[PDB]
RNA sequence: ACGAGACUCUGGCAUGCUAACUAGUCUUAGAGGGACAAGUGGCGUUCAGCCACCCGAGAUUGAGCAAUAACAGGUCUGUGAUGCCCUUAGAUGUCCGGGGCUGCACGCGCGCUACACUGACUGGCUCAGCGUGUGCCUACCCUACGCCGGCAGGCGCGGGUAACCCGUUGUGAUGGGGAUCGGGGAUUGCAAUUAUUCCCCAUGAACGAGGAAUUCCCAGUAAGUGCGGGUCAUAAGCUUGCGUUGAUUAAGUCCCUGCCCUUUGUACACACCGCCCGU
């Protein structure tokens, strides 16, 4: 009973998704696929390009819960 | 990681019928020979990683296992990974297809039925050809 | 040795008792009543061993208690 | 540079009272940097009541027949999420943390009557301890029909078991659940 | 519905068909210091201290 | 005066001791020490003793042995241990020999088995067994490299009378635990199928706490696991032990079954599965 959720990258709506996390006041993976009802490994994979802009430093790597965060 | 792929509700391989509700590429059990240790086997010999994002996988890779499955004895790689070995009828490990056809072949009755043996009934009733013991216990095989 | 609860914790009672036999012998006996005093006020585990072991397969049974289901 | 753990201190946390500390005690050798100090807590009675609070919550919830008190599986849970909720919070769950279950927990309970009949309780209560304490093993089996067949999983509630730990306001299910089993056994009073 | 603070005096034992009740006897601290019972469950140790939320409730004994 | 305790064995403990060219006083095993309700509180003609708490490795700590009379309980199929009533030559001696009982509409009794980021592989850091092992018999003992498909291994190859060798033995039927059953070289046991012998293809089985009646169990319990002996051809699914993982519940009562240090009733004494009355 797996719910439809559009995973499609388009012009338009791939970049209308890509900047509602940071609106939450708990945001963390665990949080967005329990609440906004999304597989975890696509927040994981967002704070991973997130990282990859340079903006956040890693520290541990887990298959559940990873560790990236910010100290500026 | 960014893919310019779109997302497909319309996916076919092997000519199937079957719902699509989980994940891919490992509850492939409706493809019969790709899966497991062979198939991780030769993926690490084709040299990918799993950088991208999973989910969203198309079926180029078990296209691609199951051509290289197609002609395996070229490569002298051991051929213990199929499913009917040392068959009567051809020495040689010849490919077939289609669903409702492997379980019947599974089960290759035809002759010993033919010999008027112990072991085609065996079979036949579904019951213990090794001689599992059912009196008390196994009594599962028709729930 | 194999066993988190056996060499780790082992390793804390080894560095504990190392230093207060170093401490003891090397320059007195007061600074190592206050440090020694210190180490095993913050827990008492250090210089005690669990004592369980496993005990014997008893009498007519699968185990040290459980019996063999019993007939009328 | 006595301070508990690494980011709190005893210097300060004070109620000015020397009798309300039946819930939270660090004053002495009991305090844990690592709640795992092993231990067996079934050998004699009120051997269990004297686990400290934090790691009767942590163990508790072995349940099963196959994470059946793995301590490594209680160490591991509180350790992660809580390594990085310390960070990414900068603020105090202190709020949350003691106003959901601390004073969530009911008042009484019930007990058997007479030589025969199962069809109504008679209202005791406990000294707040074991009351707490079968408020919180309910909780563990809460939180286990809230991760056992459902979405929110286990280490990952944090934030719930902060909830379950520290002290005094009301907020509870499990717990509401208990004192609406207090209302009906104190319909005897 | 007061909240008192009462020590534990003597303890009686248990009480059912099987056993599932405990009996124990509480003098308040500060309410005019005097004796009563009351019957409660679970582990309830030598000489502790009893909550009195309600200061009617009454045991029934025997 | 027996029985109970004491007593023997058994685990638990040394900034101690008697010493080893297989460990470096950790392993092995000592003429020995250590706990005793001992110290302190609280209940106890303030007695015997009970609870609690520091301290302590350990504070009702596994088992063994275990009172007359007993029972027509089992054993004459363990015994040139045993008194003779008494059949048959198809001696209940032998000889890789020969049907079964490995049936499945079950008549019953022990047995084989865990629900999900806990269950299972990446093989990416030094693990334990308690114990067994080869000529009075006797011909059968435990085991380390090569032919190499992917390892026990079809043949050589050495060590071990043993602390010396084996051996430091994403919200639930999906990927997750197997319903019959087939190939690879099979350990060499005439026969195994009328019981000895490996894992890989994921072919899908009520795939998430169970008629009446229910047996066992209170801490290294139970349960999950494997491993070693007895049986023996490394024959176990049995049993007897051993470790590894490991603890939710109760530190109670006499309600069910049963027991015991009392009084009481009896027409029972073959003793309540008794006795006994009535056409």
């Amino acid at each position: 009973d797996k719910l439809n959720n559009l995973v499609l990258f388009d012009k338009a709506t791939y970049d209308k998704l890509c900047k509602e996390v940071p609106n939450y006041k708990l945001i963390t993976p665990a949080v967005v696929s329990e609440r906004l009802k999304i597989r975890g490994s696509l927040a994981r994979a967002a704070l991973q390009e997130l990282l990859s802009k340079g903006l956040i430093k890693l520290v541990s790597k887990h298959r559940a819960q990873v560790i990236y965060t910010r100290n500026t | 990681l960014v893919i310019p792929e779109k997302f497909q509700h319309i996916l076919r391989v092997l000519n199937t019928n079957i719902d699509g509700r989980r994940k891919i590429a490992f509850a492939i059990t409706a493809i019969k020979g790709v899966g497991r240790r062979y198939a991780h086997v030769v993926l690490r010999k084709a040299d990918i990683d799993l950088t991208k994002r999973a989910g969203e996988l198309t079926e180029d890779e078990v296209e691609r296992v199951i051509t290289i499955m197609q002609n395996p004895r070229q490569y002298k790689i051991p051929d213990w990974f199929l499913n009917r070995q040392k068959d009567v009828k051809d020495g040689k490990y010849s490919q077939v297809l289609a669903n409702g056809l492997d379980n019947k072949l599974r089960e290759d009755l035809e002759r010993l039925k033919k010999i008027r043996a112990h072991r085609g009934l065996r079979h036949f009733w579904g019951l213990r050809v090794r001689g599992q013991h059912t009196k008390t216990t196994g009594r599962r095989g028709r729930t | 040795g194999g066993g988190h609860v056996a060499q780790i914790y082992a390793i804390r009672q080894s560095i504990s008792k190392a230093l207060v036999a170093y401490y003891q012998k090397y320059v007195d006996e007061a600074s190592k009543k206050e440090i020694k005093d210190i180490l095993i006020q913050y827990d008492r585990t250090l210089l005690v061993a669990d004592p369980r072991r496993c005990e014997s397969k008893k009498f007519g049974g699968p185990g040290a208690r459980a019996r063999y289901q019993k007939s009328y | 540079d006595i301070k508990l753990f690494g980011k709190w201190s005893t210097d300060d946390v004070q109620i000015n009272d020397i009798s309300l500390q039946d819930y939270i005690a660090v004053k002495e050798k009991y305090a844990k940097y690592l709640p795992h100090s092993a231990g067996r807590y079934a050998a004699k009675r009120f051997r269990k009541a004297q686990c400290p609070i934090v790691e009767r919550l942590t163990n508790s919830m072995m349940m099963h027949g196959r994470n059946n008190g793995k301590k490594l599986m209680t160490v591991r849970i509180v350790k992660h999420a809580f390594e990085i909720i310390h960070l990414l919070t900068g603020e105090n769950p202190l709020q949350v943390l003691v106003n959901a279950i601390i004073n969530s927990g009911p008042r009484e309970d019930s007990t058997r009557i007479g030589r025969a009949g199962t069809v109504r309780r008679q209202a005791v209560d406990v000294s707040p301890l074991r009351r707490v304490n079968q408020a919180i093993w309910l909780l563990c089996t809460g939180a286990r029909e809230a991760a056992f067949r459902n979405i929110k999983t286990i280490a990952e509630c944090l934030a719930d078991e902060l909830i379950n730990a520290a002290k005094g306001s009301s907020n509870s299910y499990a717990i509401k659940k208990k004192d609406e089993l207090e209302r009906v056994a104190k319909s005897n009073r | 519905q007061p909240i008192k603070l009462a020590r534990v005096t003597k303890v009686l034992g248990r009480t059912g068909s099987q056993g599932q009740c405990t009996q124990v006897r509480v003098e308040f601290m500060d309410d005019t210091s005097r004796s009563i019972i009351r019957n409660v469950k679970g582990p309830v140790r030598e000489g502790d201290v009893l909550t009195l939320l309600e200061s009617e409730r009454e045991a029934r004994r025997l």
